[PDB]
RNA sequence: UUAAUUGGAUUCAACGCCGGGAACCUCACCGGGGGCGACGGCAGGAUGAAGGCCAGGCUGAAGGUCUUGCCGGACGCGCCGAG
């Protein structure tokens, strides 16, 4: 739940949603890349 | 100078893998034609990154069957003899041979008094 | 003309004879030409194995055998005649395979 | 005892009891997601029909994000005076900080009432 | 990691049906039996001595 | 002799014997690596994985190991009885 900040009534989320398996999957913010550790998918920033 | 089937080590460098294997005996050439193992291919990635300098680890190996090519020449690799990784340094003269040939696993047997 | 070929294979000799006799008795009752049962070669499966479960002692061997017998019955084309053969009571150890040759 | 900062309305005792009873009934004959992580995941997925939130949670950051998110997604949310009671209603020994009803089951009439009785609270 | 590697060939490929030993297995028309195991079931299979 | 050449077998009745074929497997030897230990009790739990996972380092290699952080949406660390 710590990965859900809320400001002015809207929810900001500290990480991206992985598109391969829809919502519910947070995935690593390594700074250099958006790395998905459910299957190893990586979208470099 | 070092010559292999009428070609030098640098001449051997520029030959394609198929032409290179054509210089190898039937055993090694056919082993190459049948394709290296995936573990052999990982070791090839390791040694090739070492030859480009990116891979700085003292390079070990278990693939006793990895046939030495001219591209392994000049590198120190440690082959598992069964208990530890005996080190070998690749001179140009091992082109056409398996790693396990130069990784001794059986100790010397000498003869004492019979029981 | 069309011919129906019946292969009857069984380890038990007497069951094979019984089924063959049943087919024969059906034959002339139905009044159809029925070529007599030809007994083909009997196949002999042989297996030789050492008796000793361990390795010690004299080497002795045991030879176990199966004799599987087989008879061939050729009959002519009459739907009544070849209708009366699925109704035959067939023992378990006897296997019948029926094909149709032109 | 000042109410936590995330509190936006005061729930009557009967309404909190009805919320806990709906939690029990939704456990028995429906579906309830136990824990605030799955609560937020379902509310984000929109599968929650009601959200029960504890009031005696020492770290309020756990439940600081539930009211405004629920008002954002138009999923009614209700409070309960204790997380121990919410764990008891959810049938788990650990204190259930929050519960998200996905299938009210046989709590529908209660939840439909509770939501209505929640819909009068922020007014 | 705990799965045995798939061996189609070699002594490891074939295991006795009854006792599971990796040693002598008779494969004459599909027995898959340990040589010890054969002696106690041959009469059941219909084998006779001659 | 070997880190190891795994053991049994001692004339008749041990020595193409168990091994009825050892590159892996056979395997029981040696070296190295990795995973566990049913089910109960103590404690924990879910606040989230126990299991996998990118980029690497170690690791022969194996998210095995750790840097990094995800899932995974579900109960399994450690000690005792006992497996």
């Amino acid at each position: 739940w710590k990965l859900y900040e809320i400001k002015d009534g809207k929810v900001i989320r500290k990480n991206k949603f992985c598109p391969r398996c829809g919502p519910g999957v947070f995935m690593a913010d390594h700074g250099d890349r958006w790395a998905c550790g459910k299957c190893g998918y990586t979208e470099w920033k | 100078e070092f010559r292999y089937r009428g070609y030098t080590l640098e001449q051997l460098m520029n030959m394609s893998l198929e032409e290179l294997a054509r210089l190898f005996p039937a055993r090694q050439r056919r082993s190459l034609k049948r394709g290296l193992t995936p573990e052999q291919k990982k070791l090839l990635r390791k040694i090739r990154l070492a030859k480009k300098g990116k891979y700085k680890k003292p390079i070990r190996t278990h693939c006793r069957d990895m046939i030495i090519l001219p591209e392994m020449v000049g590198l120190t690799i440690y082959v598992h003899n069964g208990k530890e990784f005996v080190p070998v340094e690749i001179k140009p003269e091992m082109i056409g041979h398996y790693l396990g040939e130069f990784a001794p696993t059986r100790k010397k047997v000498e003869h004492g008094a019979p029981g | 003309m069309q011919k129906a070929r019946i292969k009857i294979a069984s380890t038990n000799v007497r069951s094979l004879d019984e089924v063959a006799n049943q087919i024969k008795q059906i034959a002339e009752r139905t009044g159809v030409r029925m070529s007599g049962p030809i007994p083909l070669p009997t196949k002999r499966i042989r297996i030789t194995t050492r008796k000793s479960p361990d390795g010690e002692g004299s080497a002795t061997f045991d030879r176990w055998e199966l004799r599987v017998h087989k008879r061939l019955i050729d009959i002519e084309a009459d739907e009544r005649a070849m209708r009366q053969i699925m109704r035959i009571r067939v023992p378990e150890d006897v296997t019948i395979e029926i094909e149709l040759i032109s | 005892m000042a109410k936590p900062s995330y509190v936006k309305f005061e729930v009557p005792k009967e309404l909190a009891e009805k919320a806990l009873q709906a939690v029990e009934i939704a456990r028995d004959t429906g579906k309830i997601r136990k824990g605030t992580n799955e609560t937020t995941k379902a509310v984000e997925r929109g599968q929650a029909k009601l959200v029960i939130i504890a009031e005696d949670v020492d770290p309020e950051e756990i439940v600081a994000h539930l009211p405004p998110l629920c008002e954002e997604k138009e999923i009614p949310y209700i409070y309960v005076p204790s997380k121990k009671e919410l764990g008891a209603a959810a049938g788990i020994e650990v204190a259930a900080a929050s519960v998200a009803i996905i299938e009210p089951g046989k709590a529908r009439d209660l939840v439909e009432e509770i939501a209505m009785k929640v819909k009068e609270l922020m007014k | 990691y705990n799965k045995r590697k798939p061996r189609k060939f070699g002594k490891g490929a074939r295991r006795c049906i009854r006792c599971g030993q990796y040693g002598p297995i008779i494969r004459i028309q599909g027995l898959m039996l340990c040589r010890h195991c054969f002696r106690e079931v041959a009469p059941k299979l219909g084998f006779r001595k001659y």
